[PDB]
């Protein structure tokens, strides 16, 4: 189908890369590719350099020194697929080149080292640990500087925080108290002021003169007489306060720390540090909070501004002002590539601390490196990371949008930076300064709402994390061709004009111009303007820019819209929608859940499981196609070729589709014909009526793939065995296992059918004479093995696509200790829509599938043809998701005129537009009518006439244009299927994209009666025959007691859970037709009585005259 | 269309949950002795509908609630011993 | 296809209102037999009622008799009220004369007793007059379809007769509906319902069956010419 | 709520934290 | 605001009284007042994040779709109003809670 | 404070935010000095109280007005402790409820007085001893526990003392842990020392709550389950004749 | 899901759902209703991979006759977020619940699910009829209006 693209405002400049946060920073953490000489600071070699002149114990004195030289990345031990199939971290060998030096010198260059392995990234933006596709979601946190802040146990004060670059220094806080202290804090541990002042060279004159005049402050600073005396037992008093039971000079051991030297504070090298202290703060600075080693003493630096400034702030200069902890000029990014090299410096600094041990140890002329180095601590400390750190998630691998949005997720929660889901709620709001950098819609809704969020479009991330949006340049008049990416904080001092504003080409074109400036919406001279926006997409993450006419749409339903989507599963019959915001092209695209050429040439081969193509010279690719696969979340990704064999190809056009993917469009469910009315309750509250025509046609059908496992371990009684051989089952059992125990390839699978056999040992008492003696005589023999094989779970099944075995000690694999042998089965299934499926539009309107209607019934067009989805209306103006019925009006054009439309987001199609094609669709389907030799029959008359009576028709016109109007409108005559007359008044019809999500009601559902119960509890759960049961809440049993409820209560207590006796009371007495039980007295009255007697506490029983009773007695 | 009379019902009792209580023992003796304890028999009996029709109603709690209400029944708080009201009980073919 | 032909019961009255259940059925057929039914019942069984109405001194249809407590309307809805059927089977039309005398309560059976035509309902209340009674009449009874009312016809017999609403359908109210039995492992075999209220001259298993070979009888047009 | 008197057993106690606490999910957590 | 309002809902009475928005929102069927005038009249005066009142209120009327900057500026307020619920419904019957353990005797 | 904090406030039975001044006594106003430190004077002949504000006291009495013993002052909150001691637990009860159907009313929310009238209730179920009758002079003990031990000791073996009592404003919560029964109290957070003191004494439960009955699993004292009801015993018109012809033999 | 065609006094539920719910129950109803001698033999004849006869559908219904499920949804947040119905067998996967019922409930059908519960003793099985019964709980215990009361799309039409 053809393609009408809509709205003005021409983008200057296309989107970024968009995994770009991912991608380009691991890169440059990884410096793969530079010459060892080149590579300079941050990411693997900065953690190098950071740790490395490691000097001995008595530096330069018992020899013995070892420093960095360069680092080599290897080359993969194994595929990126083997990894998958072999749980393996797909990994590289780092060794470092290092010299160790003597005090009578050695050039021992010790040819490398392994320092450890390295997790690195793939094409796409995901890492492989284990097997499995992971995502290291980055992360925000308050950026290194000084910043302030008003005491908010203090009413009316302020504290004053310095913060350095994370893991890298601690916390310091200047916090005047109301006792005229003024108190140092840091480490959790206070100290005053003063001490830290006193080793800094401090008089307590210097005091009255840089820091009184505002206020008598200094006050609480002075009276400490106590210690203004000497530096270096002021150093010695400090020691001993902070880091107690060691109290000797050398002091300067410790104090040199949060001093000099990048040991702990390097809160910049040229970053912010200096930069923000030094314009937020007082100016001029270098590097670390004060500067120890200058020629003995501890010269300052950053104390005393501070302490200045905060006292200049209770009362103070008009433009001293507190610090927006929210402003996201004080809000950083910590990419991937930063989290870990700040991982990989942890492990230096383990293996540094291994190595000075060592070096102590053994004679100084026999070590050389590789005899000192562990390659056990960065191998840890790297593993750790990528294996068990919360910023370390599976992966969103739902469809190929849900990754990329996984990849462009911005958390607030986790290690270091640590927000408690527990605290926050303006760090939770949509901040002025969100505008391009994150998503004002797209979060997500309970509990998390704020803390979890979206990157913005065009926005982009800088050297030193913070997020900039692009913004045009406006010589005054002209808007230039040259577009600027700022900081949030370089952005709080223009006049920036939106994208809205018009142009005669290349200039303004209205003396009042819309703009904001400091945040607040201004109205301005087309001088005054500074910059420009370069479209709204800007403003908006990527799947709220997947919404059509998101004008119309109110907020919050925008956001269950702008989700959703992600939980689109991928339909056998994807297609694009018939409305689009453009985007989804590109989407597809970046995902690379889709092959594209490398160099235009000429295809070659064209089957179902490669696309080989011929390039210009270049030599000779076969791509394979990743066919049936299986998601992260059961998803089945799924490519198909799309290209004719032999012809020439596009530089890099659609080689081959994605799995929610049509023609290189995102496809993430499908179109069809809805009609917006009530039925007969059956679209009440939120359900959906389906046309059965739906399911004929395979329309909302969707592949799922299951996967199953299971292991073989050794133990005291002897292997688990994956054997072909299970005791006590026919052949009809058996008839689908290969000889091994395993299932075949294809094979359809029902619940309780044997997946993989296998036996263990177990010697439950060994078999008592006079039960052998029959044992013999008939024949039957004694086994030493259990039925202990895999079944498909009840429910479960469909049919066996795929089989794999990892046993002990196959090439690459290694398993769990005490484990030999691991057997996965994977069983697929083909869905189609059912009674309790869950369907979603863009807008959000959500809703379950509650009738699939026959064809008879189900609205129809005079036509013929029966509608696909009645939805009903009263669900539309509560929620003001108003988008969702302009989008059905054009597609009601759409479906008449016959193509697709391109309508982005604010800046789409206009009403006047759509009523347009709307009179020329109307025009093609009356058209039609007329000349297929028809017109307005009886019905639509009687229609037409209530019609105008309504008001929506014009009286005077005749039938024929009274029709036009009526259906211009969007609204059309409709016919109900189960009696031949109309609905009196029109009713409006199109055609709708909508989604089939991810929640089933295959995957939901269960019933019990009776089953497994634990062994341990002693209650319902584990479902090796039958599924598991419902539980009782604390607040069902409120209901209960709120009820009259006594015993049906009383019942779920006992004879329904752990009551042995009574449970079994009750099942014996329905076997035979008794009328349950009565149970007497309830098991856990008895548990109780004894686990007290088991402490003493004699705990005894009384009636109402009050004698003891006894419940016991068995 | 809900329950059998059921407005008619709370009305005999002082407190709700005697309705709940009487209606629960006279199932259960109602239960116990085959049906063979009725106070309604004859053509008042509760039925059920099939593919072949017109048959007993099982459920023994919707007996006694017709049962109750033709009055014949009688509850009380404390008149007849238990423990003599047990044994007394088997007179017309018991469990 | 599987399954069985179906069972047809009929709870019914006496004269008006049946009830009527064809049980099992496939998934639809519901609809598919009622909706036709009821349409052609309120709208093609042959029926006979009041048509024209002549009272003399003084017309229009909106005045006061004199001696009558009732007023013209009152009379005249009364009048359509009034069931009637016809014996002689090739007669077209009648006319009906009441002769009222002094204070009394005048009912349908106070007119004249004529055969050829059974007054159906013969305690309805007509009218009522005071002392010095004077009411004559002159009521025309015709044989028609459905629902034909005064505006359309306009029947003419004298010049100050007044021609009344026209309701010769024996079915006054039909209502349907469609629930769905269980067979088996089926539980969404449909179950329709039909309910008919009717007068006096036509019993609503009469209708029904009427209604049904009026169907039956169209559905056979449809032969290749 | 059968707009009758209660009836002798009516565990009103849990009926009245209900009926309270219920309409706790509409009030405002925002002061 | 309060002008645009009260005379959509004149409109609708005096001429469409039987409108579809209308009638639902008359009856009890489903939305109100302030729901309409937001879909056919203005959305009116909108708070910044901070309390404040944007003094730029937003002129425009979802069926005529409103814009970047109204849509922005009117985002705050739907954040600090979708948290008050899931910090409400997050605590399970917190109060209720409360409240069954004094009184359940 | 309002919405769903402030019923927690209340229920909880708290020194609010906004501790709107209360007069102690009733006299009359005398507002003074409304620059350096703002006050409001209550005085008669006699007494003479000085209650001093904030300034930024949004007080609503203008000078020389008449006012009534625990009469607000100063508008906002009433601390309902300083209410009670101070007017009465009677006159704390009404102040509560009629707190709180304020907030559920101005949201929205339509529900009986009576609900929460049998909540405020348990918040005043206690009281503290004054001169004691078989125990020591400090104990917190439920107000009808105390109500045998005080017109019963004069109703028949007159003698020793009524007990005299003070009333107190438990919040809710901590209303809810004093109970009689350490089978409930036990469930809660420490349940070493509930069982510990609990041993030690005789301690019995009688049982008379439900959780306490829950956690046994016995069969919940109301409803089906109240002594009321549950003796009910149904027999037939046969059957009542086959003990008329089996009791006189 | 939603269940316009029921009752007030009527439930969902799958067949093959209340087929598990009273499996014991039906499996003396097996016995005493003729076919099937042996209980066990009756276990044997409903697992045996799939496929139930239409006697036993037959039989399921004689069974479930008078008796009602506690339905019951999420965050239960007063007494009448548990109610009593009488079960209805019905075609598919999907609990569909009375479009009344909603209200107390405060179900919604756009995802939300409900789990249920069958009570054994008569007297359990009383207690649920008598004072739990949807049918039975017109008005709200807070204030005597009504919660079972025409709503949003019931209005419309009238
Ligand atoms: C170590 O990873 C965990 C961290 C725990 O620690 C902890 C404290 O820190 C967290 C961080 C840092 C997050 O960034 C995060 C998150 O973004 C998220 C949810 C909760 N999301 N859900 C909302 C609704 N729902 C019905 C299910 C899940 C989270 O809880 C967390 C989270 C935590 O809880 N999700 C969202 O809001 C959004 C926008 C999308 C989610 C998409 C899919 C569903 C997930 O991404 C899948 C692919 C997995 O990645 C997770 C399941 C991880 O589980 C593992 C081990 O794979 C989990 C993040």
């Amino acid at each position: 189908m053809e393609i009408k693209r809509f709205g003005r405002i021409r983008e200057v400049i296309p989107l970024p890369p968009l995994t770009e946060i991912q991608v380009e920073s691991y890169k440059k953490a990884l410096q793969a590719d530079v010459p060892p000489e080149k590579r300079e600071n941050v990411g693997i070699q900065a953690a190098f350099k950071e740790t490395f002149p490691i000097e001995e114990g008595d530096k330069g004195k018992g020899g013995l020194v070892l420093d960095f030289l360069e680092y080599r990345i290897g080359d993969p031990p194994f595929s990126q697929d083997e990894c998958r199939e072999k749980d393996l971290t797909y990994q590289a060998p780092l060794y470092a080149r290092l010299q160790l030096i003597h005090k009578d010198t050695g050039l021992i260059k010790e040819d490398e080292v392994f320092l450890g392995h390295l997790p690195l990234m793939t094409e796409d933006g995901s890492f492989i640990i284990n097997g499995a596709d992971r995502v290291i979601v980055s992360q925000i946190h308050r950026s290194p500087g000084v910043y302030f802040t008003p005491d908010p146990a203090r009413p009316g004060r302020y504290i004053a925080s310095i913060i350095p670059l994370p893991k890298r220094g601690p916390w310091i806080d200047l916090e005047v108290e109301a006792s005229g202290v003024v108190t140092m804090k840091v480490n959790k541990r206070k100290f005053p002021l003063v001490l830290l002042l006193r080793v800094l060279g401090y008089d307590q004159e210097t005091l009255v003169r840089e820091l009184s005049a505002y206020g008598d402050l200094v006050q609480g600073l002075l009276d400490e007489a106590v210690l203004a005396m000497r530096p270096e037992e002021a150093m010695v008093r400090l020691f001993t306060l902070l880091r107690p039971g060691d109290p000797p000079k050398k002091d300067k051991a410790l104090a040199y720390l949060f001093g000099l030297l990048a040991d702990p504070k390097r809160y910049d090298l040229g970053e912010a540090g200096r930069y923000k202290a030094e314009e937020k703060l007082g100016v001029g600075l270098s590097g670390r909070t004060l500067v120890r080693f200058e020629d003995g003493e501890f010269k300052d630096e950053v104390f005393l501004p501070t302490l200045r400034y905060l006292f200049a702030l209770t009362a103070g200069v008009p433009g001293h002002e507190v610090d927006d902890i929210d402003h996201l000029g004080n809000r950083r990014i910590r990419t991937v590539g930063e989290l870990m090299a700040d991982q990989f410096r942890v492990g230096l600094a383990r293996l540094a601390r291994g190595v000075r041990e060592r070096m102590v140890m053994g004679s100084p002329d026999t070590l050389t490196p590789a005899k000192l180095v562990n390659s056990r601590p960065l191998e840890a400390a790297l593993r750790e990371f990528f294996s068990r750190s919360q910023l370390s998630q599976f992966k969103d691998e739902t469809n190929p949008l849900s990754s990329l949005r996984h990849k462009r997720r911005i958390s607030a929660l986790g290690p270091g930076g640590l927000t408690r889901e527990r605290a926050g709620f303006d760090v939770r709001d949509v901040h002025r300064t969100h505008y391009g950098r994150i998503c004002p819609v797209e979060t997500p809704e309970g509990a998390n709402i704020g803390l979890i969020t979206s990157l913005a479009a065009y926005a982009r991330v800088d050297a030193l994390g913070f997020i900039r949006t692009p913004y045009r340049r406006v010589k005054n008049g002209v808007v230039t061709e040259e577009v600027v990416y700022m900081t949030a904080s370089e952005e709080d001092r223009y006049t920036i004009a939106q994208a809205n504003t018009p142009l005669e080409g290349d200039r303004i074109a209205t003396d009042r111009v819309v703009a904001r400036r400091r945040g607040e919406p201004v109205i301005v001279a087309p001088e005054e303007v500074e910059f420009m926006d370069v479209s709204p997409k800007q403003v908006f993450s990527l799947n709220t820019n997947l919404i059509p006419f998101l004008e119309h749409d109110d907020a919050n339903r925008a956001l269950m819209g702008s989700n959703m989507q992600t939980q689109a599963v991928p339909l056998i019959r994807a297609q694009a929608p018939v409305v689009m915001t453009g985007l989804e092209e590109r989407v597809v695209r970046d995902s690379l859940a889709a092959l594209y050429a490398e160099e235009d040439g000429e295809v070659v081969k064209v089957d179902g499981t490669r696309i080989a193509v011929r390039y210009e010279d270049g030599r000779l690719v076969e791509h394979p196609l990743r066919r049936y696969a299986r998601s992260n979340q059961g998803t089945a990704f799924d490519q198909r070729p799309r290209v004719r064999v032999g012809q020439r190809v596009k530089k890099g056009d659609l080689l081959a589709d994605g799995p929610a993917s049509e023609e290189g469009f995102l496809a993430l469910g499908q179109n069809v014909l809805v009609a917006i009315m009530p039925f007969d309750g059956y679209n009440f509250e939120d359900a959906i009526v389906i046309s059965e025509e739906l399911l004929k046609r395979d329309f909302y059908t969707s592949i799922h793939i299951e996967r199953y496992e299971i292991e073989a371990r050794d133990t005291k009684l002897g292997p688990e065995r994956i054997t072909r051989d299970i005791p006590h089952l026919s052949e009809a059992a058996l008839r689908d296992l290969d000889e091994e125990g395993i299932v075949r390839i294809g094979a359809e699978v029902k619940p309780g059918d044997i997946l993989v056999g296998r036996t263990s040992f177990k010697g439950e008492q060994e078999p008592s004479p006079e039960e052998r003696l029959l044992r013999s005589i008939f024949g039957e023999k004694a086994r030493d093995v259990k039925d202990t094989s895999l079944r498909v779970p009840p429910g479960e099944g469909g049919i066996v696509v795929g089989r794999l075995r990892l046993r002990r000690g196959d090439p690459g694999v290694e398993l769990k200790p005490g484990v030999r042998e691991v057997v996965r089965v994977f069983v697929a299934q083909k869905r189609k829509l059912q009674v309790g499926d869950k369907l979603a539009n863009r807008h959000g309107n959500k809703g379950v599938v509650a009738k699939i209607l026959p064809v008879e019934d189900m609205p129809h067009l005079p036509d013929g043809t029966p509608v696909d989805v009645i939805l009903n209306p009263l669900g539309v103006p509560s929620r003001m998701n108003l988008g969702q019925i302009l989008e059905t009006h054009l597609g009601l054009a759409g479906y008449f005129l016959g193509q697709r439309y391109i309508s982005p987001v604010f800046d789409g199609a206009t009403e006047p537009e759509i009523k347009e094609l709307l009179a020329e669709a109307f025009n093609l389907y009356f058209g039609k009518r007329q000349g297929e030799g028809f017109g307005v029959d009886k019905r639509e008359k009687e229609v037409l006439a209530r019609a105008e009576k309504l008001g929506l028709v014009s009286p005077g016109k005749s039938p024929e244009e009274q029709l036009k109007e009526l259906f211009d409108l969007g609204k059309v005559v409709l016919y109900d299927g189960r009696t031949g007359e109309p609905f009196e008044g029109p009713i409006v019809v199109g055609q709708m994209f909508i989604m089939k999500l991810y929640h089933m009601v295959e995957d939901k559902m269960h019933a019990r009666s009776t089953g497994p119960y634990s062994l341990i509890t002693q209650q319902p759960l584990g479902g090796k025959a039958q599924f598991g049961g419902q539980r009782f809440g604390e607040m069902e049993v409120w209901a209960l007691e709120a009820y009259g409820a006594a015993h049906t209560l009383q019942e779920m207590l006992t004879i329904k859970s752990d009551d042995i006796e009574g449970r079994n009371a009750a099942y014996q007495a329905i076997i035979k037709g008794e009328d349950v039980p009565e149970p007497s007295v309830p098991e856990s009255f008895r548990v109780l009585v004894k686990e007290l007697q088991a402490l003493a506490l004699d705990v005894q029983t009384l009636d109402e005259k009050d004698n003891p009773v006894d419940i016991f007695e068995g | 269309m809900a329950e059998p009379g059921i407005d008619k019902l709370f009305g005999m009792v002082d407190s709700k949950y005697r309705l709940t209580v009487v209606v629960a023992k006279r199932a259960q003796q109602l239960l116990r002795h085959r049906f063979k304890n009725t106070v309604l028999e004859p053509e008042e009996r509760p039925k059920m509908r099939t593919l072949e029709g017109l048959y007993d109603d099982p459920n023994a709690v919707t007996w006694a609630m017709k049962e109750l209400l033709t009055g014949r029944l009688f509850f009380g708080e404390n008149l007849v011993p238990e423990d003599r009201l047990q044994k007394e009980m088997e007179r017309l073919y018991p469990t | 296809s599987k399954l069985k032909a179906p069972v047809f019961t009929a709870t019914t009255q006496g004269d008006h209102y049946g009830e009527f259940v064809l049980e099992p059925l496939e998934r639809g057929f519901g609809v598919t037999l009622g909706n036709p039914l009821r349409r052609i019942l309120l709208s093609s069984i042959p029926g006979t009622a009041v048509t024209s109405v002549y009272i003399e001194d003084v017309l229009h249809e909106f005045s006061t008799i004199p001696g009558v407590k009732e007023d013209v309307v009152e009379i005249i809805l009364n009048l359509k009220e009034l069931v009637v059927r016809f014996l002689d089977p090739k007669m077209a039309s009648t006319t009906l004369i009441l002769r009222a005398e002094g204070p009394k309560e005048v009912r349908a059976g106070d007119f004249t007793p004529s055969a050829d035509v059974e007054i159906m309902n013969p305690d309805l209340h007509i009218a009522t007059l005071e002392e010095g009674g004077k009411l004559y009449m002159e009521v025309r009874v015709d044989r028609g379809v459905g629902y034909v009312p005064a505006e359309r016809h306009g029947i003419k017999d004298r010049i100050n007769a007044i021609p009344v609403d026209a309701i010769f359908s024996p079915v006054r109210r039909v209502a349907f509906q469609v629930e769905d039995t269980r067979l088996g492992q089926r539980t969404d075999l449909d179950k329709l319902t039909l309910r008919i209220w009717t007068d006096g001259s036509v019993t609503p298993l009469e209708a029904l069956n009427q209604a049904v070979a009026i169907l039956k009888e169209h559905l056979n047009y449809f032969a290749n010419p | 709520s059968m707009a009758r008197p209660v009836s002798i057993g009516e565990a009103v106690g849990v009926v009245a934290a209900e009926s309270i606490g219920e309409p706790g999910t509409q009030l405002t957590m925002r002061t | 605001t309060e002008k645009v309002t009260q005379a959509v809902f004149k409109n609708f009475e005096e001429n469409y009284p039987f409108n579809p928005l209308y009638v639902m929102a008359q009856s009890g069927a489903r939305g109100n007042p302030q729901q309409i005038r937001q879909l056919c009249g203005m959305r009116g005066l909108m708070q910044k994040p901070s309390g404040e009142t944007f003094e730029v209120p937003v002129r425009s009327s979802f069926r005529e779709g409103l814009t970047v900057l109204e849509y922005f500026i009117s985002s705050h307020g739907a954040r600090k109003g979708g948290a008050d619920t899931a910090l409400r419904t997050a605590d399970s019957g917190y109060l209720t809670r409360k409240l069954v353990d004094v009184a359940h005797e | 404070t309002q919405g769903l904090p402030r019923v927690i406030e209340l229920f909880e039975a708290r020194r609010p935010k906004a501790k709107a001044v209360i007069s102690e006594i009733d006299g009359v106003v005398r507002i003074e000095e409304g620059e350096d430190r703002l006050s409001v004077f209550v005085e008669s002949e006699g007494f003479s109280k000085e209650y001093k504000l904030p300034k930024d006291a949004r007080l609503l009495v203008k000078d020389g007005d008449y006012v009534e013993a625990g009469q607000p002052l100063t508008r906002g909150a009433i601390d309902p402790h300083q209410l009670l001691e101070a007017k009465g637990p009677e006159a704390v009860e009404r102040y509560l409820v009629d707190e709180i159907q304020k907030v559920y009313r101005a949201q929205g929310v339509k529900l009986h007085d009576k609900h929460i009238e049998i909540v405020v209730r348990q918040m005043l179920k206690y009281v503290e001893v004054t001169d004691p009758g078989d125990s020591r002079l400090l104990e917190g003990q439920v107000l009808e526990k105390w109500d045998v031990e005080a017109l019963n000791e004069r109703l028949i073996a007159e003698g020793k003392v009524p007990v005299a009592w003070k009333p107190l404003l438990m919040g809710v919560t901590k209303s809810a842990l004093s109970t009689k029964s350490w089978l409930s109290a036990a469930s809660f957070q420490n349940t070493t020392h509930v069982l510990t003191e609990a041993a030690i004494a005789g301690k019995k439960d009688e049982l008379i709550g439900l959780k306490e009955n829950v956690i046994l699993g016995r069969l919940i004292p109301a409803g089906t389950g109240s002594d009321f009801v549950r003796f009910t015993q149904v027999v037939d018109q046969r059957t009542l004749k086959a003990i008329e012809e089996a009791r006189k033999e | 899901v939603v269940g316009p065609q029921l009752k007030l006094h009527q439930c969902g539920l799958p067949k093959r759902m209340a087929l598990e719910l009273f499996k014991p129950f039906l499996l003396k109803k097996m016995e005493e209703k003729a076919f099937a001698p042996n209980v066990k033999a009756a276990r044997r004849m409903l697992e045996r991979q799939r496929d139930i006869k239409d006697e036993v559908w037959d039989a399921l219904e004689e069974v479930i006759h008078g008796k009602v499920v506690l339905l019951n949804r999420a965050p239960t947040l007063h007494r009448l977020g548990i109610q009593a119905f009488q079960p209805v067998l019905v075609e598919g996967q999907s609990i569909q619940l009375h479009p009344l019922v909603c209200e107390a409930f405060n179900a919604d059908f756009d995802g939300d699910q409900m789990a249920v519960h069958v009570p054994l003793s008569s007297f359990a099985q009383a207690e649920a009829r008598i004072q739990m019964l949807s049918a039975h709980n017109l008005l709200s215990p807070a204030s005597g209006e009504p919660l079972a009361k025409p709503s949003r799309d019931i209005i419309l039409g009238l």
